[PDB]
């Protein structure tokens, strides 16, 4: 009975662990190219305020 | 965009202190002037009426 308790449980959640990686390693990349965007923005901002 | 449209907002300036300037001129030159223009057609009206 242990081990089928416990086969029901790491089926489902098998592959919910592994795209939940995925998504959070897509949006590391996201914020890296964000990144750029903000740089590009501080110039502007002390341009504005001229 | 805004470094050029910043330029353009500080170059501005010339033109309103020329602006000034001439308008400045004109109450202390024109006006008084155009004023004696006036006395003197006043004149000449009543002299044309005899």
């Amino acid at each position: 009975e242990a081990c089928m308790a416990n086969a029901v449980q790491f089926l489902t959640t098998k592959d919910q662990a592994y795209w939940n990686a995925v998504t959070a390693q897509v949006a590391a990349i996201t914020a890296r190219a964000n990144l750029g965007i903000i740089k590009a923005n501080f110039v502007t901002a002390k341009i504005q305020a001229l | 965009a805004t470094k050029a449209e910043y330029a353009l907002t500080k170059l501005k300036l010339s033109n309103e202190s020329v602006t000034y300037c001439t308008a400045q001129y004109n109450l202390s030159s024109m006006l008084p002037q155009q004023l004696l223009m006036l006395k003197n057609q006043t004149t000449q009206v009543a002299e044309q009426t005899k």
